[PDB]
């Protein structure tokens, strides 16, 4: 049984596990949730004046249970249609030949350099990137210029609502929005898949049937928005982020290096990561991460038909550089991922 | 148009006719003071004249007896007879075809015959049936058991619009009267349960049992109809029903009949008289319903008498129907009703020497032959559950005959002599009480005999039957083969004045007609009860409520009795 | 009503699933009184196919993907 | 004018909710039915008039008594008549056609045979246990739809009575139920489920024998798969099954017409009695045409089988020996009346190419694949449109057909009516 | 020519029609054969052109239809004359013939589908 | 002895039952009463005269009476039903129901014999040299026992349902068996040299022997050790086990 917004109260939102990918709110037919601190919340004046004169429009709806990645798909068909969309890729190791992306970029700037090329070459009217504020709280928009992409390369370890950007399918068409493609974490681009996977989800007015590229970072885990504040950092001096062994090491302009342990970083992991096992996003049309690559390149794992399309574009427009990735980065990347199902599965079933 | 027949002795139990040498005559279908020269004339000499027999419980059309038909070929295969220039083909032994039930029924000296248990949402097909059945005159008792309109009155303590639902179900059904099967039981049958006891809760409409059962006899009195409720009591078929059987004659003491007759009929008494806790210490306790029944005059029983051999039980008793195929491995039909009722139909044997078959026989005659008053227990084999009616003369004969009883008790397990009475018993009933037994009681209880039946008096139906055997000359208890012969093949079989069967074979084929009760009830009674039937119609039942009550196009000769509301 | 709009398409095959389910159709049916014919219900089916009142639909989701047969779509036009 | 409460006259659903708006006598609008009901009721082209086919092999218009006396000559005159069809008419006429099977001997069979006959021969094994369609809408939270596709064959099943309705004890509807489908192919039906359990073709009895096992608690004689599928997936099947509180099996042709035929429902109805052990579960052939049901009814209160052959004039009932299709097969048929029923388009192509060497009467409304093998045609009146009649829907509840327009055409009981006074004349009875 | 297992059954059009057999609309419901992706593929053609199926008991020739819910191996042909000339005549001793699960072939062909009145003509003498 | 010599004197397609075909009834008879033997062609009460020529030698009783079918009989059926003695001889195909019911005796069928051949078999002995169709040695619907004595011996092929309810006597089959035989089995002993499949859906009680190879197992047989039957090492199982059943299934290793 399926309770919609009341069920992902009481299983995800409360339960502590909502990973805030703002999908509930993308979906909903009725513009009933709205995401607010990154929270899911939902307009209960508005749901009683429906519920009053019109009757029960979530009874078998549902829609945004069955969108939500912290619910288990339920029937067939969605079980179906998520099984064909889990893709194996060919991995290999790639970095850009445009200065200004390597500038800001995290490794080799592929996601930036991909969603520039779609852009350029008119392939989508706008793509969904992470910008940051000056306190580095990430901001989801919806980009079309070069300007907004660099201004969102780089990797931030906090929540950045993927579909906050795509809650007014009414707007994105008045304002010709065909096409769009979107980069996001495994628990982001899985969530698009649910969507997709409902029966006769292309038949809803959603975001999700104009997405045409999808690309899945690779994630080992988020921290909450207290991270920063708490953890007593000059964000002036700021000038990026990344985690490794060592733990989460905060580059500083003056050339420095503030390395915080994995160890102190275990009270900020966000508890719907703790139950997270996808690291390399086998759902994305490419999925890119830092890992099994040499420092300053990206590991690209090409898994779609698309993906091998837009990869071969940019390779034979000499915007990517590609190399081959070592036996000794393979493993590494197979471990990473057992690693994450190993301890998902311990966390999943310590509850 | 006019027959007389002279020189019988004249066994009419109704109008006090004790073996009197008296004529019978009848013009027109209709027991008339004297006829004219001109008529035809059966010499009865030697012979023994009573009513049309009449039979108040048996299982003879409907959903139930078709379902033992369909799953039961090798039943139908054992009975076949080939069509002849007076009849159709036949079928069967527990579940005859509709042609053979009229027949069968005919050539034993019946006339006419009650249906035990019509569903209110299948009652067209019961119709449906009756329409084949020849010769004999119809009627049917109505269930309201597990009815979801009966309980939701019962709940409301509305009798007014329980009274309302009963008139209305019984016009639907084209019913005849109230019949009450587990009350309780088939509606916790539908999530597979079963009610306890009579104080057990219903699951979803809080309420008992005994609330159904004394709620739905109030209303029969309101509605002032001619038979009283129609009584399969709760825990069917389980060690120490007994208590439970009497306990509910005893709350029933309290309801006051609208008409000069039982306010309660508890029938296949067989069933609901074991004593014990378990299978191991099964027995009989004919003895204290037996008890009760002589110091109680507001209830009357049916026997329900087992038959060695070939049964075939059907009843409304979902769950006990389930319990009992399991235990036997035998073939299981089910057939829930939606909102009113639920049904079972299982093959048996029963089989001599197997000790609880030989109890349950025994329970029967115990029954009848420890009640003093012969008016208070029917008999009936509660067909074909205890056996096929066409075992009525063995049953007549083994309550006439301590010897042929003693010689039947020879042949069962040493085990029914330690958990019976019966060896005891050495009282034998007499050809009038067996008229008694076999017509009049029969027509008493169900109020036909004021409407023609069950009787010879003058203004009654023409319904006769001649046995070939002379009560001057015949000892019943010595020659009880002579007795079980006569009953089984009587002389002739007046159906109306006309012969229609002499010898068990038949001669006429007259179509019979269809006894129901039209009760009405005031407006406001109505309308109450129409509110909650008409939500039911609207979010529950599955079919239009205008497409539900059995049309007129089901009952072509129909026999329409007036009750309601004083 | 809304933005967009609720449409059957001719996969349609009239089961009724859309007519049963309905938020609008399920209130109209606790109403006192309910007649299928009359009853301003958002969707019911005739001749085989289902229609849709637009005076009434909240273009919710429910009548969308309960559909066996993919016929009901929405549509909007900027 | 609106008739309300009409009955559909197309699926064993027998949908009682229609209102029929007619106009000049011309059905115009149909309220609630699906496709398949919509398209029969509001008709087509039909056979204007009675005819007899001539020497040239053309068919010649004629008059009702001409084509009913080359009918009642034709019949009379055979030692093996065949009478099939009578699932799409009423009760009456099926009753005068059993009447007639008698007077003639012949064999009178329903489309039973080519249907749920299986079925019928696994109930009279075992017993069916089974409830009126209202039950399972009001309790049932488990519905699985084996060898059946509902979406297809009985549209609106499953808005009316197996899933989306909200019941007394389903506050919700869907939502309080889970439906599974067993099938071999990913039908509508299966798309849509909560589970859809792909089994191979022709292995549904290994299936139910294994689950069965399972229930019992006898895992360790279930190998560890049986004909493709898990022994773990057959496990969870039978744990849905023992975990509800109400459970439904609806099934069809997949079962009654694959591999071991009858074979596939005994088993099913050997599970749904184990069942009951643990839980409440009942089962319910899918019937077929909206009068299929009727016809076993009353030919088992009239004769004591649900199809049966009456040559000498007592019944007999054995499937597989007096059937449509093994007569036919055995080629032993002198003669044969299709009445209510497509022989010609619903049988396999080695029967039709012997029951076109015999004269054949043909009953029905529309011309058909049958009316080209026919002597004679005699057009009728359409149950359930243009006359009254009682139909019995797959659960076995008996409605009354309304009829909706007038017709100048002869309904099948006077049809069978005209038929019988001409043969007795005949038989010199 | 690829080996199949052929079955048959109900589809909404070809009950739409049941009544009106003598129309292009009952043809065009009943004349087909529905295949999977795989099948469709290894036969090297398109959807709507003609494939003959061939059982041990008969031959039609009918035009292809794709159907992504059939599994490789697995044909499906609308019941009515065209799916009842290949079908197993056998009763099975219960006077049910085989209808569902008839081991048969499917291959391309340039022969064209008969109609209703052409196919019955074949069964006649 | 007494022998009585029937050829066919026609062929029609129309099914004739002559259940009046045993050495029981012929025995003692003159050739125009065997002649005056009712048979039934269809719906036409006829005598058996009509179909055949009747040649009689002799006049005992049934013990010692002998029916001779010269040629094949693929259309009457019933042949031998209830019969308690004697020899029936048929040198040809025979139709259905073939010694059904009988008692004792023997029925030798030269041919092929139709469906339900020894149906509700009580006694006696019933060869067929050729093939057997459904139903071999099988009861009638609904009935819960079929075959309860005797020995059916088939040197073909049997069809489907071999055995179907037996609860006594012994079926041998020297060929192939169809699908599911010895269904429900009782106490009878059923021995298929050939292969078959799914045999003992729901088994009680009774041994079935396959020599060949059976395709498909019912799953629900326990597996037993091994065992060896005059010395050849046979696989062996118990069940049916969701019937409560304790049969015994042996499958040649
Ligand atoms: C929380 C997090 C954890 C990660 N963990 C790992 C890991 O364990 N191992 C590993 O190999 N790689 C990990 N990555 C991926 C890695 O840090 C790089 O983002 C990736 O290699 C792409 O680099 P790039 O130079 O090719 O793309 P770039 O050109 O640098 O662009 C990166 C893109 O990521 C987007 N982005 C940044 N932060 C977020 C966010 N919080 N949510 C959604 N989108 C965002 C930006 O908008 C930008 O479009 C992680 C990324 C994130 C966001
Ligand atoms: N549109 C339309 N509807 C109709 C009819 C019609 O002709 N057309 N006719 C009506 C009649 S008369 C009837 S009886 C009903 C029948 O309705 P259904 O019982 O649904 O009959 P089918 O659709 O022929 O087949 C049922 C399903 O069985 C599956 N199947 C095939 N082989 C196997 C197998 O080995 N195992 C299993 N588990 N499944 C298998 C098929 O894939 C199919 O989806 O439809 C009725 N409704
Ligand atoms: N290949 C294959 N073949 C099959 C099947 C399959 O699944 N596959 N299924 C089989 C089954 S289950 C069945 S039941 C059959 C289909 O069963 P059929 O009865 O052959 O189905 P229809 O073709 O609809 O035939 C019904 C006929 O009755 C007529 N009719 C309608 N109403 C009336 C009326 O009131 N009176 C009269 N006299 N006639 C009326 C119609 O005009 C129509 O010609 O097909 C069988 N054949
Ligand atoms: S169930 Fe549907 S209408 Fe209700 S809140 Fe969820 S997506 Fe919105
Ligand atoms: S879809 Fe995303 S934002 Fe909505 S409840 Fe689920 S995890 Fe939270
Ligand atoms: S660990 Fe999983 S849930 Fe957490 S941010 Fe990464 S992909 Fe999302
Ligand atoms: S729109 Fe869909 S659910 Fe509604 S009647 Fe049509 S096919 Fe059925
Ligand atoms: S969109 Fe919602 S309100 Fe409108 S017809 Fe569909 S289910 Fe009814
Ligand atoms: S489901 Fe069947 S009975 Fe109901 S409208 Fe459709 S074709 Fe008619
Ligand atoms: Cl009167
Ligand atoms: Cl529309
Ligand atoms: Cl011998
Ligand atoms: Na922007
Ligand atoms: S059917
Ligand atoms: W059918
Ligand atoms: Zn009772
Ligand atoms: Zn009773």
């Amino acid at each position: 049984m399926m309770n919609g917004y009341d069920q992902l109260v009481e299983e995800v939102i409360d339960a502590g596990i909502c990973v805030s990918c703002g999908n509930c709110a993308a979906v909903c037919p009725l513009q009933y949730i709205s995401m607010e601190e990154k929270k899911p919340v939902q307009d209960r004046e508005k749901r009683d004046e429906i519920e009053k004169r019109s009757g029960l429009a979530c009874n078998d709806c549902n829609l945004c249970a069955m969108s939500c990645p912290r619910i288990e798909p339920t029937y067939f068909w969605q079980k179906r249609e998520l099984k064909r969309m889990e893709h194996e890729g060919e991995v290999k190791a790639a970095r850009t030949t445009y200065k200004p992306i390597q500038d800001v970029c995290q490794d080799g700037g592929i996601v930036t350099t991909l969603f520039k090329y779609l852009l350029d070459s008119g392939r989508v009217d706008g793509v969904v990137v992470s910008q940051y504020n000056g306190d580095y709280n990430p901001v989801p928009v919806l980009a079309k210029r070069e300007d907004d992409l660099l201004r969102a390369a780089g990797t931030r370890y906090t929540v950045s609502p993927a579909y906050s950007p795509l809650t007014d399918i009414k707007q994105l068409k008045d304002d010709g929005y065909e096409r769009i493609a979107i980069v996001g974490t495994p628990c982001q681009i899985y969530a698009l898949r649910k969507t997709q996977a409902i029966y006769n989800s292309q038949r809803l007015l959603i975001p999700h049937n104009i997405i045409t590229f999808a690309i899945g970072l690779f994630c080992a885990e988020e921290f909450d928005d207290r991270i920063l504040q708490d953890l007593e950092v000059d964000i002036a001096d700021v000038t990026g982020f990344d985690v490794k062994k060592e733990g989460l090491i905060i580059s500083l302009k003056s050339g420095e290096k503030k390395i915080i342990p994995h160890e102190d970083l275990e009270e900020y992991v966000r508890e719907g990561c703790k139950i997270c096992s996808d690291f390399n996003s086998p759902y994305a049309d490419i999925s890119v991460g830092s890992v099994g690559s040499p420092p300053g390149w990206s590991t690209v794992i090409v898994r779609t038909e698309t993906g091998r399309e837009i990869y071969q574009k940019l390779l034979e427009k000499g915007l990517i550089e590609e190399t081959t990735v070592d036996e000794k980065g393979l493993k590494l990347i197979d471990k990473m991922a057992q690693k994450k199902i190993n301890n998902a599965q311990t966390k999943i079933k310590e509850r | 148009s006019e027959l007389l027949i002279k020189n019988g002795k004249v066994f009419d139990p109704i109008n006090g006719v004790k073996g009197d040498l008296m004529d019978i005559a009848i013009k027109d279908g209709k027991i008339v003071e004297s006829v004219s020269s001109g008529a035809k004339v059966i010499d009865a000499s030697g012979m023994t004249v009573m009513a049309g027999g009449v039979d108040a419980h048996s299982h003879i059309a409907g959903g139930k007896v078709n379902v033992g038909r369909i799953m039961r070929p090798d039943d139908g295969r054992s009975g076949l007879k080939p069509r002849t220039k007076i009849t159709r083909p036949c079928s069967g032994y527990t579940v005859p075809n509709t042609f053979a039930m009229g027949y069968r029924y005919a050539e034993l000296g019946y006339t006419t015959a009650f249906e035990a248990a019509i569903p209110i949402l299948k009652a067209r097909h019961t119709h449906e049936e009756f329409e084949d059945i020849p010769i004999i005159d119809k009627g049917g008792l109505t269930l309201f058991g597990s009815n979801w309109q009966v309980m939701d009155a019962v709940r409301e303590g509305d009798l007014e619009k329980l009274a309302a639902y009963v008139a209305w179900g019984l016009r639907a059904s084209r019913g005849y009267g109230v019949k009450i099967v587990n009350p309780g039981g088939g509606e916790a049958w539908g999530f597979g349960k079963n009610v306890r006891g009579l104080d057990d809760p219903v699951p979803g409409f809080d309420v008992t049992p005994s609330e159904i059962i004394l709620a739905l006899a109030r209303a029969n009195e309101m509605l002032n109809l001619p038979h009283s409720i129609h009584l399969h009591c709760n825990r069917l078929g389980t060690p120490g029903n007994y208590e439970t059987t009497i306990e509910t004659m005893r709350r029933l003491e309290k309801i006051k009949p609208s008409r000069d007759r039982q306010v309660v009929h508890v029938t296949h008494v067989t069933f609901n008289a074991w004593g014990g806790t378990h299978f191991g210490n099964f027995e009989s306790k004919a003895d204290a319903v037996a008890e009760y029944l002589n110091k109680s005059d507001h209830v009357t029983i049916d026997m329900g008498q087992l038959i060695f051999g070939n049964a075939t039980t059907m009843t409304a008793d979902g769950p006990v129907q389930y319990a009992n195929a399991r235990l036997l491995g035998a073939k299981w039909g089910n057939g829930d009703v939606e909102l009113e009722d639920a049904s079972g139909v299982v093959p048996l044997f029963y089989m001599r020497k197997m000790y609880v078959h030989d109890i349950m026989w025994a329970i029967g005659l115990e029954l009848a032959l420890l009640t003093n008053d012969p008016w208070q227990v029917l008999l009936t084999t509660d067909h074909p559950n205890g056996g096929p009616f066409v075992n009525y003369p063995e049953v007549i004969a083994l309550l006439m005959s301590a010897k042929k009883r003693e010689e039947e008790i020879a042949k069962l397990s040493d085990k029914m002599q330690e958990r019976t009475c019966l060896s005891g018993i050495d009282r034998e009933f007499d050809w009038y009480d067996i008229a008694i037994k076999t017509r009049a009681a029969h027509a008493k209880i169900l109020g036909l005999h004021e409407y023609g039946k069950g009787h010879l008096g003058v203004g009654a139906d023409g319904d006769v039957t001649i046995y070939n055997i002379n009560t001057e000359s015949v000892d019943p208890s010595v020659e009880h083969a002579a007795v079980k012969k006569a009953f089984q093949l009587p002389a002739y079989t007046i159906k109306g004045g006309e012969i229609v069967a002499k010898e068990g074979e038949i001669t006429a084929t007259p179509t019979g007609r269809t006894f129901w009760v039209d009760a009405r009830v005031p407006e406001e009674y109505t309308t109450r009860m129409m509110k909650d039937l008409e939500w039911k119609f609207r979010k529950y039942y599955s079919v239009k409520m205008a497409n539900y009550m059995v049309q007129d196009e089901y009952v072509q000769h129909p026999v329409v009795l007036e009750a309601g509301v004083n | 009503m809304s933005f967009k709009k609720v449409k059957v398409s001719e996969e349609c095959v009239g089961c009724g699933v859309c007519e049963t389910v309905c938020p609008v159709n399920n209130l109209l049916e606790d109403g006192a009184e309910f007649d299928p014919d009359r009853a301003k219900l958002a969707i019911k089916v005739t001749n085989g196919e289902a229609a849709v009142d637009e005076e009434v639909c909240l273009t919710c989701g429910t009548c969308t993907f309960n559909c066996p047969s993919g016929a009901v779509y929405a549509e909007y036009e900027p | 004018v609106e008739i309300t409460d009409a009955i559909c006259s197309f699926c064993g659903s027998l949908c009682d909710d229609l209102t029929v708006k007619v106009e000049d006598n011309r059905i115009v609008d149909v309220r609630r039915a699906c496709r398949l009901g919509a398209k029969k009721i509001l008709g087509h082209e039909r056979i204007p008039a009675p005819m007899i086919r001539d020497g040239s092999g053309e068919l010649v218009e004629a008059s009702y008594d001409e084509a009913i006396d080359r009918a009642a000559e034709i019949l009379a005159g055979s030692k093996r008549p065949l009478l099939y069809g009578w699932a799409s008419t009423s009760c009456e006429a099926q009753s005068k056609g059993i009447l007639l099977a008698e007077i003639i001997g012949g064999v009178i069979d329903n489309t039973a045979s080519v249907c749920h006959g299986p079925s019928t021969l696994a109930v009279q094994e075992k017993g069916l246990p089974t409830a009126s369609l209202g039950q399972m809408k009001n309790r049932a939270d488990l519905v699985i739809f084996w060898g059946c596709n509902p979406v297809h064959a009985h549209p609106r099943h499953m808005s009316r009575y197996s899933v989306y309705k909200k019941g007394f004890f389903l506050d919700r509807g869907r939502q309080n139920r889970k439906f599974v489908t067993v099938d071999v192919r990913m039908t509508d039906t299966a798309a849509i489920s909560d589970e859809f359990i792909q089994i191979e073709q022709g292995s549904d009895y290994l299936i139910v024998s294994a689950i069965r096992a399972l229930v019992n608690g006898k895992g360790d004689v279930v190998p560890e798969t049986v004909a493709g599928v898990p022994k773990e997936e057959l496990a969870r099947v039978a744990e849905m099954m023992t975990s509800c509180r109400f459970g439904m099996i609806l099934y069809g042709m997949g079962l009654t017409q694959s591999r071991s035929k009858y074979k596939n429902i005994d088993i099913a109805l050997s599970l749904i009695n184990d069942l009951n052990t643990k839980t409440k579960f009942v089962i319910t052939p899918m019937r077929g045409h909206y009068n299929v049901t009727g016809f076993g009814q009353v030919c088992s209160w009239q004769t004591g089988f649900p199809t049966v052959d009456l040559a000498r004039g007592v019944p007999y009932y054995n499937p597989g020996e007096m059937s449509a299709n093994d007569l036919l097969m055995r080629d032993e048929v002198d003669s044969a009346m299709i009445i209510a029923g497509d022989a010609g388009a619903h049988f396999p192509a080695a029967s039709i190419r012997n029951l076109a060497k015999v004269p054949l009467v043909q009953i029905d409304p529309y011309p058909n694949a049958t009316t080209e093998l026919a002597n004679v045609v005699i057009p009728a009146a359409i149950v359930g449109i243009e006359c009254e009649g009682t139909a019995y829907r797959m659960d076995g509840v008996s409605l009354r057909m309304r009829k909706l327009v007038e017709s100048d055409y002869l309904s099948d009981e006077e049809i069978l009516d005209r038929i019988i006074e001409k043969v007795r004349v005949i038989k010199g009875e | 020519k690829r080996d199949v297992n052929i079955v048959t059954g109900r589809t909404i059009k070809q009950g739409a029609d049941i009544e009106n057999k003598l129309s292009r609309e009952y043809f065009e419901a009943c004349a087909r054969c529905e295949v999977g992706p795989e099948d469709l593929r290894a036969l090297g053609i398109s959807e709507g052109s003609n494939v003959r199926i061939s059982t041990d008991f008969g031959s039609v020739v009918v035009p292809v239809a794709l159907c992504e819910g059939n599994p490789t191996g697995i044909v499906f042909i609308p019941m009515g004359p065209w799916a009842n000339a290949v079908v197993n005549p056998d009763t099975h001793g219960c006077g049910m013939p085989g209808f569902k699960g008839v081991p048969g072939t499917i291959e391309p062909t340039d022969d064209t589908p008969l109609d209703l009145k052409s196919l019955m003509k074949l069964y006649k003498e | 002895m007494q022998t009585v010599t029937l050829t066919p004197r026609k062929s029609s397609k129309i099914s004739v039952e002559a259940e009046t075909i045993t050495p029981d009834n012929f025995a003692g008879k003159t050739v125009e009463e065997i002649e005056k033997v009712t048979v039934w062609e269809g719906n036409n009460k006829t005598t058996l005269g009509e179909f055949f020529e009747v040649a009689l030698d002799g006049s005992d009783t049934p013990e010692n009476t002998k029916i001779v079918i010269e040629g094949s009989i693929p259309r009457v059926k019933r042949v031998g039903e209830g019969m308690s003695a004697g020899i029936i001889l048929i040198n040809g195909d025979v139709d259905m129901h073939v010694g059904a019911k009988m008692r004792g005796g023997r029925i030798t069928v030269k041919g092929n014999a139709d469906s339900w051949a020894g149906r509700e078999m009580k006694g006696g002995e019933l060869i067929i040299e050729g093939n057997a169709e459904y139903y071999l040695g099988a009861g009638y619907r609904g009935e819960s026992c079929g075959m309860r004595g005797g020995r059916i011996t088939v040197f073909g092929n049997a069809r489907d349902y071999v055995g179907e309810h037996m609860c006594g006597g012994e079926i041998i089959i020297k060929g192939n068996a169809g699908l599911m035989p010895g269904i429900s089995n009782n106490g009878g002993k059923i021995i298929i040299e050939g292969n078959t499949t799914m045999p003992g859906g729901e088994m009680k009680k009774g041994t079935i022997i396959i020599n060949g190879r059976v395709d498909e197992l019912v799953p629900v047989y326990q597996q037993e050790e091994d065992e060896e039957l005059d010395g050849v090492s046979y696989k062996k199982y118990t069940g049916d086990v969701v019937a409560g059943g304790k049969g015994t299934l042996y499958i040649k290793a």
